[PDB]
RNA sequence: CCUCCCGCUCGGGAGGAGGCACUCUGGGGGGACUGCCGGCGAUAAGCCGGAGGAAGGGGCGGGCGACGGUAGGUCAGUAUGCCCCGAAACCCCCGGGCUACACGCGCGCUACAAUGGGCGGGACAAUGGGACCCGACCUCGAAAGGGGAAGGGAAUCCCCUAAACCCGCCCUCAGUUCGGAUCGCGGGCUGCAACUCGCCCGCGUGAAGCUGGAAUCCCUAGUACCCGCGUGUCAUCAUCGCGCGGCGAAUA
């Protein structure tokens, strides 16, 4: 068989994932990809997959961790990492291009995550100001 | 029921523990600790008054003692802060703060 | 080929509460839905469901945790109380309805208390629920 | 179903909806959302039908279980008053003994000379604090207890 | 045989890498195994103040750092091979903790 | 819930929320054809940046936009589920989760009474609720003019949805018109150009004011 | 005439009025208690001695 | 390899051996510089557009604020010229006052419900703080809390549960099951002591408010908008100040 270890990382849920050869094993925090409530965050992370296909899903285990805190965060941290565990596999420059062309939030992250809340002039949140009314 | 208790006398006979039952939260609390050593020159000017050696009339700092039914019936002088404010202690004041029956202002019409 | 692990949350814990009504050792003692409840309820419901859903819970949990403690359970609910204006804070359960749930329990034999200080699953607790997860599992193939 | 009526009446001559149940004794002074859910129980209804699916027979088995409370189970927190003016155990709470025992505690602290009966004559909060401008333009809390 | 822990940890990065590094050098040749110096956590220390004695208009406030690093060995080596390691000069200004077992 | 995970087997395929195939419509015009994202897939969140460069907002997922603009309302105040709201407002004082639910169901209900996939129902709502003229209050060289002002297909677009986004929340106003309802009945009558759409109301006024001014 | 001594004699069991600096002698103004009981004025003079850094 | 469960015997999950791969921790190194390519510009400076790329043309966010001035602010933090007090404008003490209110405004919180409420279930963080201090876990108590007691001066233990989320169920738009003021009572907790003047828990009570004139403030992207989370000071008054992560835009 083969362990090839790949990362996804987006806003702070960074997703560990592994693929081996198997049998269509989805493993999320230890729990079936049945386990989560909001079917909405699911479907991000199924686009990549149909996208290459059923085909080597079908023939490929994929246990992915993601400890990030949002459950929006935790999918795409799963799109970015099944979308690079599926291109280091076959190795083709057509699952990579095909992935570019559709989005870039597959294969790049961000450049940025989040701001300091600013010192301030004594109110709430990095950017605000105490409201005026002396004139 | 009138008069505040199973009768104002067996109120005094039942005094440390048995009360306890009938009053308040925050009553039970300040007789259960305890009181500091002013309150226990108090302690001498109502038994003094009640019989024996040549009674004062008791005047007391005291806004933070709740009502006891031995206390009913002496005529207490409770300092508002500048000057003494008269109070002649009822049954129906056991259960209520000493603090309450004399003023923290002084009592006027606001304009 | 199930554990609790592979079933959704929505459709083991109406199968775990059914399974604790029809064994039939675990029961709704009368002083616990009455007003011996968790923290404020805009109602109180008058509910086997009730008894059956904090008990179902309490099987899944001792599952993925070891020492589960009183603190713990009475903590992981999820529900406030109102201060005021002042904005509402994170408050936790009814004792009661956790104290008496792990001791009814731990008389059915499905928890147990260890000797390390804590609360585990027994092999009874244990199999309960994976015959349960079986029966759940397969279900959710048979139907689109 | 169990024989319909738009007005059955309960707890004396005041009058039962057709809201639901839980919410048609809140109104009734005396007995609230809590409340009505205990004498629920006792009595042996389902809790979330509407009011007025009640025969004669129902009517009886909550007038009962009012009177005293502290008889068919009701813990000694959850009845309306506990250790009621010194020397009653407990009692219950309705539109006349509500009214009447707030009322008269009120009229003795008036006689006692209080900080908190005079508190409640010209205006005021006791010990919520502030009535340095809230209540403002004008405005008023409406006090105790009903400006409906 | 005793296994030593000496936890160094220090106000400042210039002075706690020189002593790690130091001390996995000078022990390394000799009769001592040591396992290499492992970083733990900074555990920054932010206090986090008003500027301003008045309290007055915008006030900008200082965010501060204290920030103290914690290095880890342990050693399997003598009391004696011990002291002979402790021997270095060691920066003001860097705690050096040692835990003895067999 | 078994429905639920139909609608989880269905937008693997390709579809949007589980079961609108994105194909069934086309956009005609070729004028809202690269300043729509009814051509690309999946879903809204996305959380893909824009605003970023020139035209960063125009690549914006049709529902997307339509999420934002219609969370758009919202000060200060606390929400969670505990007693606990608006907070989250008639337009979310709060998330675009929770606004994509609201959505989802107006799509819902969209479907439920004309029957045709809904986001031929919306593109066919935001091509008529945009105005195709309007008049600035424009001075240029110190002489206050009311001009033509001709609509560019992105200001166009803008003006649709946002002004379908302000006729829903005067009428779901502490009124039966939920907003998963009062946004499904304001996007059918935008399609349409009826008379009852708040929206196509505006749209017209503000090119027929702008008539007169040019 | 005589009397008994005093240095005050009251409770100040906790609160403000309980500490005070080690720097500028003070009840109500700032004690920063981590084992620098000064106050937020002193704290800013004295830092870049203590080894503090003003870098966010 | 080993112990436990389940099984359609295909196969799913936990523990410990075992293994430092991965996440991560904190110390160091490379990578972005208009380098290249086109257009505008005096072939210069520079601006625009393009490719490759994780990232681009102040990359992005802070700290970093000249000579001075408003006789701005503070001698009521300290330092200090001058003046004034001297059983006192000192000193000690208890009690009361700063928390008085017919009203006016400033800054904010909470809020006028179906994008909703109850109930249950399930999936998720981060900064931090923790010895008369955080407190596992076990027990009693409806609960607030009380009794017992492990670990922890810290990547190794504790606060700790995130909250928003979603799925099913009950409920079916009224000043209400909204909203929580006001008042009766029962009860805990700290301190000598919470009436004046603390907070919470339970039952009863259940006020204004059903989208707000003139006028006016804040901000430009991982920002605003939104949701909880911690810490300071610290017994106790936090709808505050500082700071963290979760969802995630409009217009320019």
């Amino acid at each position: 068989m083969r362990i090839i270890q790949t990362t996804g990382k987006r806003k702070t849920a960074i997703a560990r994932a592994v693929i081996r050869e198997g049998k269509g094993r989805v493993r999320i925090n230890g729990k079936p990809v049945e386990i989560i409530e909001p079917e909405i965050a699911r479907f991000t992370i199924l686009e990549p997959l149909i996208l290459a296909g059923e085909e080597i899903w079908n023939s490929v285990d994929i246990d992915v961790k993601v400890e990030g805190g949002g459950f929006m965060g935790q999918a795409e941290a799963a799109r970015m990492a099944i979308a690079r565990a599926l291109v280091e596999w076959t190795g083709d420059m057509s699952l990579k291009e095909k992935f570019m062309k559709y989005d870039r939030t597959m294969l790049v992250g961000d450049p940025r995550r989040t701001e300091p809340h600013k010192p301030n002039r004594s109110t709430k949140g990095p950017r605000a100001k105490r409201q005026k009314s002396y004139r | 029921f009138r008069y505040r208790g199973y009768t104002l006398e067996q109120l005094m006979n039942m005094s440390l523990e048995e009360l306890a039952r009938l009053f308040p939260a925050r009553q039970r609390r300040s007789l259960k600790r305890g009181l500091t050593p002013e309150q226990k020159k108090l302690l001498r000017k109502i038994r003094l008054a009640k019989k024996g050696k040549y009674k004062k009339p008791i005047r007391t700092h005291c806004r933070d003692m709740i009502i006891l039914p031995e206390m009913v019936g002496l005529t207490i002088y409770v300092h508002n802060g500048k000057e003494f404010v008269p109070v002649e202690i009822k049954p129906e004041m056991i259960g209520h703060y000493l603090g309450e029956f004399a003023p923290t202002r002084k009592k006027v019409e606001h304009g | 080929m199930a554990t609790v692990y592979d079933v959704p949350g929505d459709l083991l814990v109406e199968r775990v509460a059914q399974r604790l009504k029809e064994i039939p050792e675990i029961k709704p003692p009368e002083w616990a839905p009455f007003v011996k409840t968790g923290r404020h309820k805009e109602r109180l419901p008058e509910q086997e469901d009730w008894w059956y859903y904090r008990v179902a819970s309490i099987l899944r949990r001792v599952y993925l945790d070891g020492p589960v403690g009183i603190e713990r359970l009475r903590t992981y609910y999820g529900g406030r109380k109102n201060r005021g204006h002042a904005p509402e804070k994170f408050y936790k359960a009814g004792g009661s309805i956790i104290r008496k749930a792990l001791q009814q329990l731990e008389a059915a034999g499905f928890v147990e208390k260890v000797p390390g200080k804590g609360r585990v699953i027994t092999p009874k607790g244990r199999s309960f629920l994976d015959k349960i997860a079986t029966e759940l599992k397969k279900e959710l193939e048979e139907i689109i | 179903m169990a024989n319909f009526r738009h007005i059955v009446r309960v707890a004396g001559v005041d009058l039962d909806g057709n809201k639901q149940l839980r919410w048609a004794l809140t109104a009734i002074k005396g007995i609230g959302i809590n409340f009505a859910t205990m004498v629920c129980r006792v009595a042996g209804l389902d809790p979330f039908m509407k009011a007025g699916y009640l025969t004669d027979e129902q009517v009886k088995k909550i007038e009962e279980i009012l009177a005293d409370p502290v008889a068919h189970g009701i813990p000694r927190w959850a009845v309306n008053r506990p250790k009621d003016y010194e020397t009653g155990r407990d009692l219950h709470l309705i539109t006349a003994k509500l009214d009447m025992a707030i009322r008269e505690d009120i009229m003795r602290l008036r006689r006692i000379r209080a900080y908190r009966g005079i508190r409640h004559e010209l205006g005021l909060p006791v010990r919520g604090q502030r009535t340095r401008s809230n209540f403002r333009r004008g405005q008023t809390v409406g006090v105790s207890r009903k400006k409906k | 045989m005793q296994k030593a822990r000496i936890k160094i940890a220090s106000t400042n990065v210039r002075s706690l890498d020189e002593v790690a590094n130091q001390i996995k050098q000078i022990a390394e040749r000799t009769g001592v195994r040591m396992s290499g110096p492992i970083p733990l956590p900074t555990k920054r220390i932010r206090i986090t103040t008003r500027k301003s004695p008045d309290g007055e208009g915008s006030a900008t406030f200082d965010r501060w750092e204290l920030r103290v690093h914690k290095r880890l060995i342990d050693i399997e080596a003598d009391e004696r091979a011990m002291r002979q390691i402790m021997r270095i000069r060691v920066p003001e200004d860097v705690t050096i903790e040692i835990e003895l077992i067999s | 819930a078994k429905p639920l995970n139909e609608r989880f087997f269905i937008p693997h395929e390709i579809k949007v929320m589980g079961r609108w195939s994105t194909e069934d419509v086309e956009v005609r015009d070729p004028s809202l054809k690269p300043y729509i994202n009814l051509e690309p897939r999946l879903l809204p969140h996305t959380h893909g940046r824009h605003a970023k460069k020139h035209f960063g907002k125009a690549n914006v997922h049709i529902v997307e936009r339509l999420i934002n603009k219609i969370m758009r309302s919202g000060g200060s105040h606390y929400k969670v589920a505990g007693h606990f709201m608006r907070r989250e407002h008639r337009s979310l004082n709060s998330k675009k989760v929770k606004a994509y639910e609201v959505v989802k169901e107006a799509f819902k209900i969209i479907e439920q009474r004309t029957g045709k996939n809904p986001i031929q129902v919306l593109v066919w709502a935001i091509e008529n609720a945009a105005p195709r003229e309007d008049t600035t209050s424009v001075m240029f060289g110190g002489i206050r003019y009311h001009v033509a002002v001709d609509i560019s297909p992105m200001r166009r677009l803008d003006v649709a949805l946002r002004n379908i986004a302000l006729g829903a929340s005067a009428k779901c106003y502490r009124n039966k018109m939920s907003f998963a309802e009062a946004l499904a009945e304001e996007i059918i009558l935008a399609a349409n150009k009826d008379p009852k759409s708040y929206a196509y109301s505006k749209k017209l006024e503000i090119e027929r004011i702008a008539e007169s001014s040019r | 005439m005589a009397k008994a001594d005093y240095n005050k004699r009251k409770p100040r069991k906790f609160g403000k009025g309980a500490r005070r600096c080690i720097r500028c002698g003070q009840y109500g103004p700032i004690i920063r208690i981590q084992g620098l009981m000064l106050c937020r004025h002193c704290f800013r003079e004295v830092a870049p001695k203590l080894g503090f850094r003003k870098y966010e």
